[PDB]
Formats: structure tokens, sequence, C-alpha cells
């Protein structure tokens, strides 16, 4: 049991910790594909006037 | 004959200058304004309000 106590609450501490992780980093790779589009509809532009 | 002939071009000298000295009010609306970047640095925000 105290070894089952041990092992389940490293487990969840593991677990809440990589689900905060992938989390933050979804949030991060939104962040990132946002810079790359608004950066591509620039280009368009840009394309546009030099034309 | 020569002044009758330089009349007519006198008279639009001034048409001429309406034409150009006016247009020279104001050229630099050719300007454009800031138009900044932000380079992934104005993302300060979390998933908690959007409609305001």
């Amino acid at each position: 049991l105290k070894d089952a106590q041990e092992k389940l609450e490293l487990a969840e501490k593991k677990a809440t910790d990589a689900e905060a992780d992938v989390a933050s980093l979804n949030r991060r790779i939104q962040l990132v594909e946002e810079e790359l589009d608004r950066a591509q509809e620039r280009l368009a532009t840009a394309l546009q006037k030099l034309e | 004959l020569g002044t009758r002939a330089k009349e007519s071009l006198d008279l639009r000298a001034h048409l001429k200058q309406v034409k150009k000295e006016d247009i020279e009010k104001e050229n630099r609306e050719v300007g454009d304004w800031r138009k900044n970047i932000d380079a992934l640095s104005g993302m300060e925000g979390r998933k908690k309000k959007f409609e305001g």
C-alpha cells in the first residue's frame, strides 16, 4: 500500500506535469503559427505592391 | 504678330501657376504610418476573455 501510495502520487504528479507542459506548448505552437500566417499575408501584400 | 501670339502664352501662364504651385500645398500624404510588428512579443494573454 505505502509502495502503491508513493507510486500513485508520483505517477499523478508526472501526469499533471506532462499535461501542463503539452498544453502550454500547444499555446506556443498556436502563437508561432499565427506569426507565420500573418507574416505570409504581409508577403502577399508586398508581392502585389511590387508587381 | 509676335506680341499677339505671346499674349496667349502669358494668359496660359496663370493657368499653369494655378495647376502647379497649388499642388505644393501638401505632398507628404504618400508617407505611410507606423505599422509596427509584434515579433512574438505582444502575446501576453490567456484564454480568459474574448468578447472584450
